[PDB]
DNA sequence: GCCCAGCTTTCCCAGCTAATAAACTAAAAAC
DNA sequence: GTTTTTAGTTTATTGGGC
């Protein structure tokens, strides 16, 4: 039930060389990217196990005493101290702390390195699912000068693949470029391009820090006989402030909580079949059994029932009701599902049509109409999948979810006023990215926990990225504001 | 705030003409009225409702003086609806053997509103007529009728057996009794109804004439008595020197059940007889209880457990200035994809009410963004307590009004970058040419739209956003059933409900052959391994 | 701080209703 | 079976000028 991710970092000489730029060294980039995954995994209460290994170091630390391999952090749940530890190698001062604590630029043999990593998976007392190793290096030919090592590394790499361990390569920039065909083509389990900016390394790593996890596997019925299986995923989910937990003052140990129900008179425990459900209207009571309150909610069996196809232009942008889901074929339940799915996708795209369906997530839930909107795959310049291929499950509001509002005369602005506003709009133009803002509230909450768990001098204060940069904006706008006002607001306002 | 409504029902002889398998107008109208009264009862509004019947055998109304307005009965006088009204509708009220003047029924209906709304303050007075326009009637009171409706601010709606604009399915999507199948008397009555509605509403008056069938799958019967939304005052700020007074209303907001089920004792059927006591024990083995005077608050930080009291959390807690709607910047609309929409609402933002300066200012913004194909990225915070949100405000320009539509955008911590295998470049699941053509034929047969009335316009044949959430009227049918028949188990779902949740019978029929070809072209079988 | 605002099957003396979102509890299904 | 997710509750905190 717990996936495993080992972060493996190259400590060779070139990992600490920026290559003359206003950019971080591949090593700093790597450390910072690893901290990120550690922290995000905490923000979302992820139960995966993380590990941190370095190789090419002068100092070694592993159960078999293989040389130049340092297991900084064995596989375990992330915490405050482990994160704080990684921060010690951040930046230029970090570089100095790492090199003085472990040394760098020493020799090594990838085979020995991969053996140590595989062994960390075996030492896990917990049961595991996915076993993955993420390698960070800007060296594309480790043993191009030592066949005895190159050969052992390929064999071990192959043994990993046969053994169920996945090795992903997070290749970093190198003069002339990083050539995967030279060596790693036969090791890793179109590929991402090399990373040269933290941003890119982060997304590529984020794209793999967590494995797919369906919100539900359902049947998509074209009719009663033609049924395919699909996975429903939430590519977006509102990260909430983790709920509190009750502890025992004298030991800070978590406490279990049992909620029972008893007759007030006798004090006897009340079975679920010893109580009924009531609703009072006016001066009349209507009694139903628990079983019946659920039954009146029953309509369709869980699934997606195809209603037909509706042209996309008929679906309004302003009818949003709640976050959309993502639909992808689940070949593991119904063999043949992907082919039909792909066809539906290809054709819905050509005809700019959506598949209308009646949706029921689980048993005993009234249905909601949804529009499966065709979504074509999209990769950016780094070869990162920005948009996964499939269908956007768009929830449609029932008439009850719509609200009316009275409108007075339509008052429109003149070309001269719109022009002034246009000029203002163009001044405060910027490039929006779905991941540019952080949640002020969540961030502060964990900064606070950090200060308490690590006994820091003070709680770091989060930077509210949602607040407008007022002063900057004012200067950037100049007199456009006063101008706009003269065209719109009577001095007597 | 409150409304006075008179349901004017036709229970005349013709209302019972049963068509071999097709429900009579009387029974259809009876379902629509029950639908309306049920919602008014279970939602516990303050609207007052009267019920006038015409075509009845007897005569009982405050205008019969002088052998006039005969066969018109005021079954229920203006007052809060109750279970006795619903029961009468369902069981007592029987079809009549006569025929009454429908404009006379309207006049009696107007009388009820005029003589009984006395003193009480009603924001709205409304009359709903349910008839088949089968019989003769006088047209001498037309001007009198219209003059009183307008002067007394009384709105009107009509409900007939046929639409105004094959196997019959009540509440379905598709039938249209041709205006030719109706009698000549009905064509005359319909013209008058049209004239009346046009005088009262204008061009759109035609829109207030419905078929009983379509009424069952709409909220139109409540349309003129719907609770108007509350406005939210605030200033849209650009920098710190430009403020614009605005008012926001929620356009989309999921409707939920209001009444909760109270757990009670199966014998006393009372709530006080039940009580819940939540105790605490050491989760680890040796389940030892603990007293409330020994438990503190804490949080998890990965594997760490961190005690953090609500008092300390209260002060270190992130705190904002408060209410706001601040622009952070503007960007191409293309950089904002709908698949990233967040939250559980949509907000329409208008200039503050009656503020022309604010309106012109906002209109400037709207049109500039529209003319630049851009949108605003803003910080929205309901109040000083609410967690602040980042969101998009995009231009919404119509002919009757203009505004910005607000929808929340996601925070980085809300995203999940799950990678998915490519399907276009699939070396396993690429469909053959025949499979693609079968799907292509399936999509055409199952089209839910049509370029009808030849105007290059797309007519939606299955507009789901007009259909009411089925759980409500289903719940009401049950709540009522349990009230009028305590010993009986719950009734099954009404067919008209199922009929409105399904596509036009036309669509279903066309797809059969195409579906058959797809079943043979696309093998599908459940996995036995893994 | 201090209370606004109105309408009446509670009554006009007064009462009390309201809007809504952050929190929280419970049940289903994924793993 | 345990963990994430959600519908169903719950109850208080909230606005704004003077």
């Amino acid at each position: 039930g717990r996936d495993s991710l080992i972060f493996l970092v190259d400590a060779s000489k070139a990992m600490f060389e920026s290559q003359s730029e206003d950019e971080l060294t591949p090593f700093d980039m790597s450390i910072q990217c690893i901290q990120s995954v550690y922290i995000s995994k905490i923000i979302s209460s992820d139960r995966d196990l993380l590990a941190v290994v370095f190789y090419g170091t002068e100092k070694d630390k592993n159960s078999v005493n293989f040389k130049n391999i340092y297991v900084l952090q064995e596989l375990d749940n992330p915490g405050a101290k482990r994160i704080l530890e990684l921060d010690q190698f951040k930046g230029q001062q970090g570089q100095k702390r790492f090199q003085d604590m472990m040394g760098h630029g020493s020799d090594y043999s990838l085979s020995e390195v991969l053996w140590v990593c595989a062994n960390l998976f075996s030492d896990v007392q917990f049961k595991m699912s996915h076993k993955r190793i993420m390698l960070f290096t800007n060296e594309d030919n480790p043993h191009g000068n030592d066949s005895a090592k190159a050969s052992r590394a390929r064999t071990k790499a192959g043994d990993l693949r046969d053994t169920g361990i996945f090795l992903d390569l997070m290749h970093l920039k190198k003069p002339g470029g990083f050539d995967i065909s030279l060596f790693y083509r036969d090791i890793i389990s179109v590929h991402f391009e090399e990373s040269s900016k933290l941003e890119d390394l982060l997304r590529k790593v984020r794209a793999k820090e967590t494995r797919k996890r369906a919100l539900s596997r359902l049947k998509l019925k074209l009719n009663k006989d033609i049924v395919i299986s699909v996975g429903i995923y939430n590519l977006v989910q509102k990260a909430l402030k983790p709920p509190p937990i009750k502890l025992y003052r004298e030991t800070n140990e978590p406490v279990k909580t049992k909620t029972r129900t008893f007759n007030t008179s006798t004090g006897g425990l009340l079975l679920p079949s010893d109580t009924k459900r009531s609703q009072i209207y006016g001066s009349r009571q209507i009694i139903l059994e628990k079983e019946e309150t659920e039954e009146l909610k029953r309509f369709d069996d869980p699934g997606l029932m195809l209603m037909g196809f509706k042209p996309l232009v008929l679906l309004k942008k302003h009818h949003y009701l709640r976050p959309s889901l993502f639909v992808y074929p689940e070949e593991s339940l119904v063999i043949g599902s992907s082919t039909l799915f792909s066809a539906l996708l290809i054709k819905c795209l050509e005809k700019e049509v959506a598949a209308l369906c009646r949706y029921t997530p689980r048993r005993n839930i009234p249905p909601y109409f949804v529009a499966l909107v065709p979504q074509e795959e999209e990769l950016d310049d780094q070869k990162i999948q920005v948009t996964p291929p499939g269908f956007q499950l768009v929830f449609l509001p029932f008439a009850d979810d719509k609200r009316k509002m009275p409108f007075t005369e339509k008052i429109m602005a003149t070309p001269e006023q719109v022009g002034k506003m246009k000029a203002i709009v163009e001044k405060l133009r910027f490039t929006y990215r779905s991941d540019s803002f952080e949640n002020p509230v969540l961030q502060q909450h964990f900064r606070n926990l950090e200060a308490l768990a690590l006994d820091l001098m003070e709680p770091e204060q989060a930077v509210d990225l949602t607040l407008p940069k007022v002063e900057a904006m004012n200067k950037r706008l100049g007199s456009l504001v006063d101008e706009f006002k003269e065209l719109v607001y009577p001095p007597d306002y | 705030n409150k409304a006075a409504v008179v349901l004017c029902m036709d229970v005349g002889f013709t209302m019972s003409n049963s068509i071999p398998g097709i429900e009579s107008p009387f029974e259809q109208a009876k379902k629509v009225i029950t639908m309306f009264v049920q919602r008014q009862v279970f939602a516990e509004n303050k609207d007052e409702i009267a019920l006038v019947l015409f075509g009845t055998d007897g005569t009982d109304n405050p205008l019969s003086g002088g052998d006039q307005y005969q066969n018109i009965t005021v079954h229920r006088h203006l007052m809060l609806p109750d279970f006795d009204l619903l029961e009468d509708i369902e069981s007592k009220i029987q079809p009549g053997s006569q025929q009454a003047d429908f404009l006379d029924a309207l006049i009696v209906s107007m009388d009820v509103i005029q003589h009984e709304t006395i003193g009480k303050k009603f924001e709205k007075r409304h009359i709903e007529i349910f008839t088949d326009l089968s019989s003769r009637f006088s047209k001498s009171q037309l001007d009198i009728i219209i003059h009183s409706l307008k002067k007394c601010d009384i709105s009107l709606q009509f409900f007939l057996p046929f639409s105004l604009g094959g196997p019959f399915r009540l509440g379905g999507h598709g039938p249209s009794f041709p205006l030719k199948g109706i009698t000549e008397q009905q064509k005359e009555g319909l013209e008058i109804v049209k004239m009346v509605m046009i005088s009262l509403e204008g061009e759109d008056g035609l829109d207030e004439i419905y078929s009983f069938s379509e009424s069952l799958r709409k909220l139109c019967v409540f349309k003129k008595i719907e609770r108007h939304s509350i406005h939210w005052p605030c200033r849209l700020t650009i920098g710190s020197n430009l403020s614009i007074r605005i008012a926001a209303y929620k356009s989309i907001l999921q409707e939920r059940v209001k009444k909760t089920w109270t757990v009670v004792d199966a014998k006393t059927l009372k709530k006080e007889d039940i009580q819940k006591e939540t105790v605490y024990c050491l989760n680890d083995d040796d389940e030892t209880e603990v007293l409330k005077e020994d438990i503190i608050q804490g949080f998890r930080y990965g594997s760490d457990i961190v005690p953090f009291s609500k008092v300390d959390e209260e002060q270190m807690k992130y705190k904002s200035e408060g209410k706001c709607f601040s622009v952070l910047g503007f960007c191409k609309s293309s950089q904002v994809q709908r698949r990233f929409f967040m939250g559980n609402q949509v907000l329409k933002v208008f200039a503050a009410r009656d503020d022309e300066a604010a309106a012109v200012a906002l209109s400037s913004l709207i049109h500039a963004l529209d003319d630049l194909d851009m949108v605003a990225i803003v910080r929205y915070a309901y109040d000083k307590r609410a967690n602040p949100q980042v969101g998009v405000a995009f231009p919404h320009i119509k002919h009757n009004y203009e505004c910005l539509v607000y929808v929340q955008l996601p925070f980085m911590e809300d995203l999940r970058q799950y990678m998915f295998s490519s399907l276009k470049n699939s070396k396993k699941y690429a469909p053959t040419e025949a499979q693609l053509n079968a799907v292509d034929a399936l999509i055409d047969s199952m089209s839910l739209a049509k370029k009808d009335e030849k105007t290059d316009t797309l007519e939606d044949l299955f507009p789901t956003t007009k259909i009411p959430n089925p759980r409500f009227q289903r719940l009401f049918q049950c709540l009522l059933h349990r009230a009028l028949h305590p010993r009986e188990p719950l009734p099954p779902i009404q067919q008209h409900i199922w009929n409105m949740l399904n596509p036009p019978a036309e669509v279903t029929t066309k797809s059969q052959i195409p579906l058959s070809k797809i079943k043979t072209l696309f093998p599908l079988i459940e996995a036995k391994k893994k």
